[PDB]
């Protein structure tokens, strides 16, 4: 569940397999040069800490 | 400082107030009783 | 507002109504048909449309 | 705490690309046409959208 | 009317600071300064001249000269020694007559100061600076992306 | 201190890159001069996606409008690490690694 | 002199259910400026400073509502009646649903 | 894999400041800080390459 505590989950700290929804939605660039805008909702970690 | 909101979140109805000829648009209220005028030609006869 | 006639065609409508008991008399061409039927609330409840 | 990565976008200029999942945790991805690239070297394609 | 500088001199002020942090005269007072842009620059008016020679000079335009007076005699200065600051050095932007566009973060006061090569001299004046910016949402910094709205801001 | 235990950063071979030195188009016909001591690819899509290398050459194409063709100073020596403001060349592989240093 | 300069888009909110009303899961990490208010006879104008993140309540009117939240162009949305109304050919407790809408 | 830096080259990046204040090109874009430790230590991983 994005923006609350275990939004990042893994088996063990060193495994290449990892579950996580963060809600990450790209926005269409809208600028000259080259850019991927990204917008996500604030790390659940830091918010339960 | 203290001027408060403006008339964009206030007006009811959702009226969007343009400056310029300060002038409201795009609200609803009320009813508007309207006569139209058809041309007699746009009419097709109930043989066909 | 308007629809194709065949000799023995029959043909979909769609309407909007704004009480649950949906009776009424509808006009087809230069006829009527008075005809009822009865509709239920919706699951989503909140639109903008 | 978690890290986006932001992998360099791919560009496939004056033609049609699809998007592909990956296995990723949270892999997001979107295509978007008429995007006009420039960078520091100037149009780094040649096509209008 | 008209426009040219050449018929004008810098005029000695009287500023409530000086290098010795009490008041006392000097020829770079400071009696104006306007803050309305929403980009942040501020228009500082002194009581030098810059951005001209020597007013009276047989030369009239020369960015490098600083037009000030002093012991009853009015001369130049090497331009490049002068220096704005409000919490800290601000970034000079522009400079014509006697007025100059510069901007820096925000602070409690604007002090403007030159050094002699061998001696400083500063004046200052409280002014209420602080950071603002347009929309519906105050940041720090216009980001890359976004919407584009209508502002104001002072011509380079 | 340098030496480091923790941490992992890909590195992979660069993208493409253009420029406008590249071409000149005074007259109406188009003008290639790419660099000298240098080789470059150039292309461009009028009838065909034409392409052309050229070692300190100038090559010509039929069609004449300027934004037509494009050059890159193709040399996919040094690897570069991913960020948004690069390109990704077409094979799109991870070549080597380099530790972070100063870790916790 | 006036000049175009650019703004940030807000992190784009969560539309929630509830009857008769919203929950807005408002996430930002720096001041905005969230606004809104009913298209009835009354206003009822709203006005709020949000720091952080939350969850926001709003009593939906009926005939409609207004949304304004950054620097984008707000969104209208409306509500109807969800409750149990029409009966299945058996006693049942038909007020509830008309306590539900119209308690009065 | 490996630790030889002699194989890498700096990359032009696109930095939201520059000495006129507006977004713009410059070889020494920053894309990634970490202040995580106690003693207030900061590492900043910058475009270009230095200490080699
Ligand atoms: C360009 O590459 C070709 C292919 O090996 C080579 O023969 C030629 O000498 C190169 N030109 C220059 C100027 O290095």
């Amino acid at each position: 569940n994005p923006g609350a505590f275990g939004d990042i989950q893994a088996s063990s700290l060193d495994a290449t397999d990892i579950v996580a929804r963060t809600d990450i939605r790209l926005l269409k660039p809208s600028v000259k040069n080259i850019h991927v805008p990204y917008t996500q909702a604030v790390s659940g970690y830091e918010m339960w800490k | 400082n203290n001027s408060g909101r403006p008339l964009q979140e206030t007006a009811p109805f959702g009226c969007k107030i343009e400056v310029e000829p300060l002038r409201a648009t795009n609200c609803a209220y009320g009813h508007i009783p309207i006569s139209i005028d058809i041309p007699d030609a746009a009419f097709v006869r109930s043989s066909e | 507002a308007t629809t194709h006639v065949t000799a023995t065609g029959s043909i979909t409508l769609h309407f909007s109504t704004s009480s649950p008991q949906a009776n009424f008399i509808v006009s087809l061409c230069g006829k009527k048909t008075t005809c009822n039927a009865e509709c239920k609330p919706p699951a989503d409840h909140i639109i903008g449309e | 705490k978690f890290h986006t990565v932001v992998p360099s976008p791919q560009v496939k200029c004056c033609g049609s690309l699809e998007c592909k999942a990956s296995s990723k945790a949270d892999y997001t991805c979107r295509v978007f046409g008429g995007v006009y690239p420039f960078m520091w070297g100037g149009a780094q394609c040649f096509c209008d959208s | 009317i008209t426009d040219d500088f050449t018929l004008t001199s810098p005029y000695l002020g009287f500023c409530p600071y000086c290098r010795h942090s009490a008041p006392c005269f000097s020829p770079i007072k400071i009696e104006n300064v306007w803050d309305e842009s929403d980009d942040g620059s501020i228009r500082i008016q002194v009581s030098a001249q810059f951005g001209y020679n020597q007013a009276g000079t047989a030369d009239v335009t020369k960015f490098r000269y600083m037009s000030y007076d002093h012991d009853h005699d009015i001369k130049e200065d090497s331009m490049e020694k002068l220096a704005i600051s409000t919490s800290g050095p601000c970034r000079r932007l522009g400079h014509k007559g006697y007025f100059l566009l510069a901007q820096c973060p925000p602070g409690d006061s604007v002090t403007v100061s030159i050094t002699s090569g061998a001696s400083e001299n500063s004046c200052t004046v409280e002014k209420k600076i602080r950071r603002k910016f347009v929309g519906r949402e105050e940041y720090l910094f216009p980001p890359v992306h976004g919407k584009l709205v209508k502002c104001h801001v002072y011509d380079h | 201190l340098k030496e480091t235990s923790a941490g992992y950063i890909t590195m992979h071979r660069p993208g493409p890159h253009a420029y406008k030195s590249y071409l000149e188009e005074a007259s109406g016909e188009v003008y290639i001069k790419p660099p000298s001591g240098k080789n470059v690819t150039y292309e461009c899509k009028c009838g065909d996606y034409s392409t052309g290398i050229v070692s300190t050459r100038t090559k010509m194409n039929g069609c004449t409008k300027a934004k037509q063709c494009i050059a890159y100073k193709r040399d996919q020596t040094k690897w570069v690490f991913n960020s948004p403001d690069l390109i990704r060349h077409t094979d799109h592989s991870v070549q080597g690694k380099l530790h972070i240093p100063f870790r916790l | 002199t006036p000049t175009v300069c650019p703004v940030p888009l807000a992190h784009t909110p969560t539309v929630t259910k509830w009857f008769k009303g919203i929950t807005l899961h408002l996430t930002a990490t720096r001041p905005t400026l969230l606004t809104t208010r009913k298209l009835g006879l009354r206003a009822d104008a709203t006005a709020e400073w949000i720091t952080g993140t939350t969850s926001r309540n709003f009593s939906v009117g009926r005939e409609g509502l207004e949304y304004v939240w950054g620097n984008h162009e707000p969104v209208r949305v409306w509500a109807q009646e969800s409750a149990p109304g029409d009966p299945h050919g058996w006693p049942h407790e038909i007020i509830i649903h008309y306590y539900h809408r119209h308690p009065v």
